[PDB]
DNA sequence: TTAGAGAATTGGAGAGTGTGTTTTTTTTTTTT
DNA sequence: CACACACTCTCCAATTCTCTAA
């Protein structure tokens, strides 16, 4: 079988290199080992816990931290911003067959798992994006101004022949142009074709527009903006007005409309998303770990917990203990209810 | 093989060469290699050291230095600028490869500053097309930065040969013969976006500056195009000197090609195969290779501070009674009011802003109010402060706009949608806002 | 293909026997053929529709219910044809002016818990879904052709009773008989039905926090 | 792909500026050799290894840092020889179908990469140190094998066509070939080549060293190379400025002629005219639409397009354009020519002719022989001329050898249709050698030595006494074809014919020379009347069309021969042709006509004779239209 | 259909060809000694016009290149020796 | 030995086919 | 739709290959 290697030395480009079978298999094995052997500072096997917390909720999406991927596997962190589409596909396959080792029946729940990269250190201001960043993984921040609805996009399309029953085999749909068959292999009729709507595989699609946050640099100047594409589970990760933090591949393609608008061979650009966080929702219950729950529930055992919480609100303000108490009660809030299913009363304070 | 070892194997060579442009190339390479500064040796070798950085690709060259090198060369560059410009870029590439750390695919650009003659916008006639030209104008609108395909790399779909360095002009042009000499294909090509080369691209609308505007005439506007390092350096409202060349840009919507189809009051030209039965119009665009203002951090301070400035600020720091010295120097027109001068000086120096452990800010800026009769020097203090300091703003309490001291919300008919017009305090962000007639605000601002 | 026609005929026969044989009740009280009697009374009233419960179909023949859940577009046509022929044998002989048999619309319902609009991901495509909501807009009733006849414009030959696919999807006219587009659709010799598009807003209870309500 | 990738990656890893080799790297390179020996016909392993850049990445560091490991080193040398093998040898011939021509181009591209990589001086430093040890040792089968493979590696790296799309480089910017030559100079392998050529102990390598030298000199020509003094850089700076100035002034003048040709009104400024005295293609008068300023210099083909001449009818074109090598490389190459001519020429050329006699040379190695016979002889003629350093090739044997080779190439050009262009390029080399021998026998008459004057008279007497050297020019002119031979061939042929006729004129006018070949009588003008043929004048006019682009010496030669053929032989009517008259019209209407005084005066002379004949009778206009045989005597 | 002219010997021996070329210079006049350039310009103008009338499809130089080859053929050559002298 | 007439091969001109194409109501913020 | 791009397909004829007479 294909033999293991030192990965970082090669004569090819990075994309070509990770596309070749030998290093692809080595990368696959390395990421598999990284998932199955990475540990926390305290020694907790991180990704066993994360995969269990994923498979419990059927979230079919595994979040990975770059700042420890670089710690464990160097060359994977090296190739990732340089050839992100290829390496992320390899990561998806490796993560899938790790998850099907931990939970063998999980293929009943989902046939594909996406690896989402977080805490990417090469952050970029939104107006500072240039041709130097093309086809590379970037991280940017901005307020979502617009969103399409969640729409079905073709991913693996089978075409019915225009004159007979035959289904032309799967074409992998792109984000650049609508892939087409040309002519049928069973009988070389050509031109228009019908999509087999039942056997064709679709994926969720949502296109968002993000611009610079109003208070960041737009001091009377107009803000710059970029389009981003969310696919599969990333849809509904954000709404208009959300101060998101977006990781994605900065991707470009030919656009005739821009060419005629500018009078130059100007290529449109879009961010193929790979992770969406929010800069106000810095913590969420879907991200809490077992250790966080354990130390929270240990703190609740203390009889001083009420006083600790009251003292913990705005600690740089002296006095105003009644204010801190009232703000704590409002910050935690009461319980909403609807007795009889016909009479609502609010829980908020 | 025989001594006649060349059947023209694999050759589609240039059967003729632009003599003038190549002479310009070699002589400009000699200029870059041999022109020397008075305080040392070989100025542009030292300036070309900076081009190994990932973001840097442009060398800024002084046209008067080129004239001091040779007048005939400078005249030829000025007269034949657009013709010779890619050859000058090749000369710079040949010059900068000796640093040995450059990527092989990296493009380099030449940018001529210090052009002696400045033309008005009215003088940009068709006779100026292709010539090196300097203009002054006020920027009106700046569009987003885009990647522009400078040269495509294409794959031939029926013999799998790659074709590199396909120059573009204006319509997106795929190659028109295959590089493989025996291959018959002239239409079926695929762009390799990853191995193609792009440059940063921006277009900005300028207009005639205030000094140049003729009496009783509408301001004339011009589309300037900036590339590579110049793609955000000029912002709307700035008065900037642009150097580059006036070019003609076709109506690209009218041109059909093997790459892409057409996309469809004056007559225009006719008769081209690519144009079909349509007619092609033209418009003038200033392709700016350089931009500068028309009149101009701790690391930045440490680099900028020359030895005289270091000694001056050190002597000032050790100056006893620097308090009264700075009060007198900053407010010489003011008689008396030493306490007020001291207070406003402390306002200029300001306190330390701080952030609490809970991510909540503590104010560092102080605020000073000067109450007085309309006959006194209260306005004089504000005028001296705003004349002195950079980034400061002067305003009345009453607003000269829909936005006042603080922002206001206004529709724009470009979208019929609400946006924020900035107020004086935001324009004075990280600075000083001098507010005369402070007692007579509107309720919104107050 | 004869194998395909055999499959369609077998599934149609199974739906036919479901509508012919399904009963509710007990031997202690009695039995009523629910869907037979519903078909008979609705046809005699001139209603020409019935409401087949998915749970009843599952109890009679679970495979039919599973097929109708996974591939409703394929199997609802067979179910409607089965209902048509069951109505024929249940109602005939009919009086004068009622000799021609009418098509039957087989609506269907379920006791299952419903899904939601935001739960409708891509993998739910072409399956049966059950979602709640509020109607915010309703189109005026418009005519959609279910069968058409097309006549060649040049030589006046005719192709008749071409079956139109249901839903908003259309039909591609042939480019061979003459010109490249030889045909026009005959406005008299075609059969049409009422159709109406609606907008179904997500329930306010179902909107996640901070979101605008979706609509389908 | 996978097995080849595993085996090549197995060799070694590179750390900064150092290379660390894995212990089984010898077996790894042996495996790579095994794969190369079992390629597909598409040269798939060569393509894949070139794509992987294993040569640059692994073999060059191994060569430059692990040459002490001799069993690895010789395997690495053989592997590099196999990888660098020229594409024409890899495929046997230049392909003619798209797929295999693409494969050829891909292999050629990787050869470009190899040539660019080998310019690193350490490679040739190691090669020169090794070959120095080997030639000190020189002797074993393995030793001479290693010498042969080192020389073949140098041959291979020198012999690649430069991809001038990427090597689109200006007048004296250092090309890849220039950098390779400079690396050879710095490594001192040029001294080893000089030692091999000068030494009599190992003459079997003389043929290979001749090939190496012939591949070293490709852009250069001896007349320019010999004149490169130490102060040439400042001179060329001023020359470049002057050339740019005159080019710009010429372009400005051309612009103003075009501007005055068209009017000062815009394009759609209408108005139409009738020329009452000029019939259209119909019966009515011509209606003209392009304005009075186009009528001022009216031509009846203003609106027309050129004709699409078919592929089989199109003329041949030059395969090269004269970019100079860098000035340092030019100085090194001049010094190499000096040392080669002084120390190496006679022994090496005798050894190569001995190789041809022994007939172990390859099928076209006499092309290299004739290349050197042209090049270094012309280098000797330039600057200080000394026949003593080059005495060997002045023998009449070389004239006979050139004549038989040239006639053989001529016959193969006329018969071998599929390879006719290459045979034309070989015939051009033979013609150039013949021209240079005519030049040197002309030159040595000016020398002060009576012995070499005696040798010159001997050579001239036997060469003009033997007829086959004399009739060859008529054969070449009679079967010259622009469709196969470039304009440089015709230029060299005209120059050679002018020189040969000049020397024959001088010899016959200073000595009797009364018999030729079995003796038969001979006079000079009888031979000159052979050139009074339609084909000869047609070819001369064909070269005359490019009078602006021709050198001043070429214009002097062509006008001198045509003036001789028209005036002294009294056959002006042979040169009366309408294409020739169009050429004269462009020549007389040239703004630069003052620079071509001899040409314009000759044109006016022949035109005056024509108009005398036309005044005699109207038949001259009809006779002017068609090329014409010996019946021209009616017109005269 | 396909009524494309060819410019072969039948075209050259037509009325517009050599029979016309025998006569086109009857109106012409020349200055002679010391003005051969002007006489050449008039000569080429007249024969260029004749070429245009004979076969308008080609440029003049291309027409000359065609005809200088085409004169070798026997039909036009016999018509040439008829035009030379007289029938 | 050189040049013209009959037969063979391939370029491309032309026919056919397929495809492409101000003005009113309602809201929101700010101007007086 | 009737008036323009883009592609395929057909037969005419333009130029060369080969045999013969001058
Ligand atoms: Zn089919
Ligand atoms: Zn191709
Ligand atoms: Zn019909």
């Amino acid at each position: 079988e294909s033999i293991e290697n030192l990965e970082d030395l090669k004569g090819h480009s990075v994309r070509e290199w990770v596309s070749m079978a030998g290093p692809r298999l080595e990368i696959h094995h390395r990421f598999k080992n990284f998932l199955r052997t990475h540990v926390d500072s305290h020694g907790h096997n991180v990704f066993k816990e994360r995969i269990s917390d994923m498979c419990k909720e059927n979230r079919e999406s595994l979040v990975v931290n770059y700042e420890d991927l670089a710690a464990r596997e160097h060359v994977l962190a090296y190739f990732l911003p340089e050839a992100p589409a290829e390496l992320l596909q390899i990561f998806d396959e490796a993560a899938l067959e790790v998850v099907l080792a931990m939970y063998p029946k999980y293929d009943r729940i989902t046939n594909h798992i996406h690896v989402r990269i977080s805490h990417l250190p090469l952050v970029e201001e939104l107006r500072s994006l240039r041709q130097l960043h093309l086809n590379q993984l970037i991280r940017t921040s901005g307020v979502v101004t617009s969103c399409t609805g969640v729409l079905p996009q073709l991913s693996m399309v089978k075409y019915n022949c225009n004159k007979c029953n035959f289904v032309l085999g799967p074409f992998c749909q792109s984000q650049n142009q609508e892939v087409k068959p040309g002519s049928c292999p069973e009988c070389q009729s050509a031109g228009p074709f019908e999509v087999n709507m039942e056997e064709t595989i679709y994926q969720n699609y949502q296109r968002i527009r993000i611009q610079e946050s109003p208070g960041k640099v737009a001091a009377g100047r107009l803000p710059r903006s970029k389009d981003a594409i969310l696919l599969a589970d990333l849809v509904d990760s954000c709404k208009p007005g959300d101060e998101i933090e977006l990781t994605g591949i900065y991707h470009n393609n030919y656009d005739g409309s821009l060419n005629t608008a500018n009078g130059f061979p100007v290529f449109a650009t879009v961010i193929l998303a790979n992770h969406v966080a929010k800069k106000d929702n810095k913590v969420a219950v879907g991200e809490l770990t077992d250790e966080d729950v354990k130390m929270i529930t240990s703190l609740s055992k203390d009889q001083q917990i009420g006083e600790k919480i009251f003292a913990s609100i705005a600690p740089s303000i002296y006095g105003h203990e009644d204010i801190k108490r009232g703000l704590a009660l409002a910050l935690f809030g009461g319980e909403p209810k609807n007795p009889g299913g016909k009479h609502k009363v609010r829980g908020d304070i | 093989l025989a001594a006649a070892a060349e059947p023209g194997a694999g050759s589609q060579h240039l059967e003729v060469r632009d003599e003038v442009a190549e002479k310009c190339q070699k002589l400009f390479l000699d200029f870059l290699e041999e022109f020397q500064s008075s305080d040392g040796e070989i100025k542009y070798l030292q300036l070309a050291e900076e081009l190994i950085r990932p973001e840097r690709n442009t060398l800024v060259v002084s046209f008067v230095d080129l004239e001091q090198f040779n007048q005939q060369l400078s005249t030829t560059i000025q007269e034949e600028f657009y013709r010779v410009y890619p050859y000058l870029c090749r000369a710079l590439k040949t010059f900068v490869k000796d640093r040995k750390e450059i990527p092989l695919a990296k493009d380099f650009y030449v940018a001529f500053q210090d052009l002696p003659t400045r033309h008005k916008i009215r003088e940009l006639t068709s006779s100026r097309i292709g010539l090196l030209t300097r203009i002054s104008g006020q920027v009106v609108r700046t569009h987003p930065v885009h990647p522009e395909l400078v040269s495509g790399t294409f794959l031939c779909l029926d013999c799998q040969t790659v074709i590199r360095d396909v120059e573009q002009q204006f319509k997106y042009t795929q190659p028109n013969i295959c590089r493989n000499p025996v291959c018959a294909n002239r239409r079926r090509f695929l762009l390799d976006t990853n191995k193609s080369r792009f440059v940063d691209f921006q277009k900005v609308r300028i207009q005639e500056t205030q000094a140049e505007l003729p009496r009783g005439s509408i301001p004339r506007s011009l589309e300037v195009i900036l590339r590579a390092e110049a793609v955000e350096s000029a912002q709307a409202g700035d008065k900037c000197d642009f150097t580059g060349t006036l070019i003609v840009v076709p109506d690209v919507s009218k041109l059909s090609t093997p790459g892409a189809r057409a996309e469809t009051e004056t007559e225009g030209i006719r008769g081209l195969r690519a144009l079909g039965v349509r007619d092609l119009s033209y418009r003038l665009v200033f392709l700016a290779c350089c931009v500068a203002p028309t009149n101009p951090t701790a690391e930045s301070i440490k680099n900028q501070m020359t030895v005289k400035e270091w000694e001056k600020v050190f002597e000032m720091s050790q100056d006893k009674n620097l308090y009264h010295n700075l009060c007198t120097s900053l407010f010489p027109t003011i008689h008396g009011n030493d306490e007020v001068k001291r207070g406003v000086l402390l306002m200029l120096f300001g306190g330390v802003p701080k952030t609490t452990g809970e991510g909540t800010s503590l104010r560092g800026d102080i605020n000073v109010c000067i109450v007085g009769d309309p006959s006194t020097a209260k306005s004089q203090f504000l005028k001296h402060v705003e004349e002195f300091s950079p980034r400061a703003v002067y305003t009345s309490g009453k607003a000269s706009s829909a936005a006042g001291l603080t922002a206001a919300v206004v529709r724009d008919e470009e979208s019929h949608e609400f946006v924020i017009e900035a107020g004086a305090l935001m324009l004075a962000d990280n600075g000083v806002c001098c507010i005369d007639e402070f007692d007579k605000m509107d309720v919104r601002d107050q | 293909a004869d194998e395909g026609q055999a499959r369609k005929s077998q599934l149609q026969r199974r739906f036919k026997e479901f509508l012919r044989q399904y009963r509710v009740g007990t031997d202690r009280t009695g039995f009523t053929f629910k869907y037979r009697d519903e078909l008979k009374r609705h046809y005699n009233l001139g209603e020409y529709w019935i409401e087949v419960e998915m749970e009843d179909l599952a109890s009679f023949d679970e495979d039919l219910a599973d097929y109708l859940y996974k591939q409703p577009a394929e199997h609802l046509q067979l179910l409607e044809e089965a209902a048509k022929e069951v109505a024929d044998e249940v109602t005939r002989p009919r009086p004068s002016g009622e000799e021609v048999l009418q098509d039957i619309q087989v609506m269907l319902k379920s006791d299952a818990s419903p899904s939601s609009i935001r739960s409708l991901k891509s993998d739910m495509m072409s399956h049966l879904v059950k979602i709640p909501g509020i109607i915010i807009a309703a189109s005026a009733v418009r005519a959609k052709a279910t069968r058409i006849s097309i006549q060649c414009r040049s030589c006046r030959n005719t192709l008749t009773n071409i079956a139109m696919r249901p839903g908003l999807e259309g039909y591609a006219l042939p480019r061979k008989c003459c010109p490249l587009d030889p045909y026009f659709i005959m406005p008299d010799k075609c059969k049409c039905v009422d159709f109406q598009t609606l907008k179904l807003q997500e329930l306010p209870d179902a909107v996640p926090h901070g979101e605008m309500p979706r609509h389908m | 792909n996978c097995e080849l990738l595993a085996t090549c990656s197995a060799l070694g890893y590179l750390e900064g500026d150092t290379y660390h080799k894995e212990p089984d790297c010898l077996e790894s390179v042996k495996d790579l050799i095994r794969y190369l020996r079992h390629e597909d016909e598409t040269r798939d392993v060569r393509q894949q290894l070139g794509a992987a850049q294993i040569l640059q990445s692994d073999l060059l560091p191994i060569l430059t840092q692990h040459h002490q490991d001799k069993p690895l080193f010789d395997a690495v040398i053989r592997l590099m020889v196999n990888l660098t093998q020229p594409a024409l040898l890899c495929f046997g011939n230049l392909p003619k179908e798209p797929s295999f021509r693409h494969h050829f181009l891909q292999v050629l591209t990787y050869l470009q990469a190899y040539k660019e990589a080998f310019a690193s001086e350490k490679a040739f430093g190691v090669l020169s140190e090794t070959l120095y040890e080997l030639l000190q040792l020189g002797r074993q089968e393995e030793d001479n094998l290693l010498i042969e493979r080192i020389l073949l590696l140098v041959r291979n790296i020198l012999h690649v066509p430069a991809d001038l799309d990427q090597e689109k480089k200006i007048d004296d910017d250092a090309s890849a070939h220039d950098q390779l030559l400079w690396a050879i100079h710095l490594s001192g392998l040029d001294d080893l080549l000089l030692f091999l050529a000068s030494s009599s102990a190992e003459e079997q390598w003389s043929l290979h060293v001749l090939e190496i030298v012939s591949l070293m000199f490709r852009d250069q020509n001896p007349e320019q190379l010999a004149g490169v003094g130490q102060g040439r850089l400042a001179q060329e700076r001023s020359a470049d400025f002057a050339e740019l100035e005159v080019l710009r002034q010429r372009e400005m003048a051309e612009k103003k002629t075009r501007a005055l040709q068209r009017g000062n009104r815009h394009s759609r400024f209408g108005g139409s005219y009738i020329v009452q005295g000029l019939k259209s293609i119909g019966e009515r008068d011509l209606i003209f639409h392009k304005g009075l300023h186009n009528l001022r210099n009216y031509s009846s083909d203003l609106g027309k397009q050129p004709k699409k001449v078919p592929k089989r009818r199109q003329a041949a074109r030059e395969l090269s354009i004269q970019r100079r090598s860098a000035l340092n490389v030019r100085l090194f190459l001049r010094d190499f020519c000096s040392e080669f001519l002084e120390n190496c020429y006679n022994r090496l050329m005798g050894s190569v002719k001995d190789h041809l006699l022994r007939e172990k040379a390859q099928q076209h190695d006499e092309t290299y022989y004739m290349w050197a016979l042209a090049f270094f002889m012309a280098f000797n003629r330039a600057a200080s001329f000394r026949p003593g350093l080059v005495s060997e090739t002045l023998s009449v044997r070389t004239f006979h050898f050139i004549e038989q080779n040239l006639t053989n190439y001529y016959e193969m050009m006329l018969t071998d249709r599929k390879e006719a262009a290459s045979w034309a390029r070989r015939m051009h080399l033979a013609l150039k050698a013949y021209q240079e021998l005519l030049a040197t026998v002309n030159e040595m008459d000016i020398s002060p030595d009576e012995a070499v004057r005696e040798s010159s008279r001997i050579i001239k007497n036997n060469i003009f006494y033997v007829m086959e050297y004399r009739e060859l020019f008529l054969a070449l002119f009679r079967k010259f074809d622009e469709r196969c031979q470039p304009r440089s061939f015709l230029r060299d042929l005209v120059e050679t014919t002018h020189l040969f006729l000049k020397m024959l004129e001088r010899f016959c006018r200073s000595r009797g020379n009364l018999v030729v070949q079995s003796e038969k009588e001979f006079n000079f003008l009888d031979y000159l009347k052979r050139f009074a043929c339609s084909t000869v004048v047609r070819a001369y006019v064909l070269l005359l069309r490019s009078y602006q682009q021709n050198s001043a010496h070429t214009n002097h030669c062509i006008v001198k021969m045509l003036h001789r053929l028209a005036h002294d032989l009294k056959m002006e009517a042979l040169l009366f042709q309408l294409s020739v008259f169009c050429l004269f019209n462009r020549l007389l209407s040239d703004p630069a006509a003052g620079a071509y005084k001899e040409l314009v005066t000759f044109a006016k002379y022949i035109l005056g004779k024509f108009f005398a004949l036309a005044a005699v009778n109207q038949k001259a206009f009809v006779e002017l239209l068609f090329w014409k045989n010996t019946a021209v005597v009616r017109e005269m | 259909k396909r009524n494309i002219p060819k410019l072969d010997a039948q075209r050259l021996i037509s009325e517009r060809g050599l029979p016309a070329l025998r006569h086109v210079f009857d109106k012409a006049k020349f200055k002679g000694k010391g003005h051969e350039a002007e006489d050449l310009k008039m000569l080429i103008r007249h024969m260029e016009h004749w070429a245009h009338r004979l076969f308008p499809k080609l440029q003049f130089e291309d027409f000359i290149d065609r005809v200088e080859y085409l004169g070798s053929k026997k039909e036009v050559q016999t018509c040439l020796k008829r035009i030379r002298l007289d029938l």
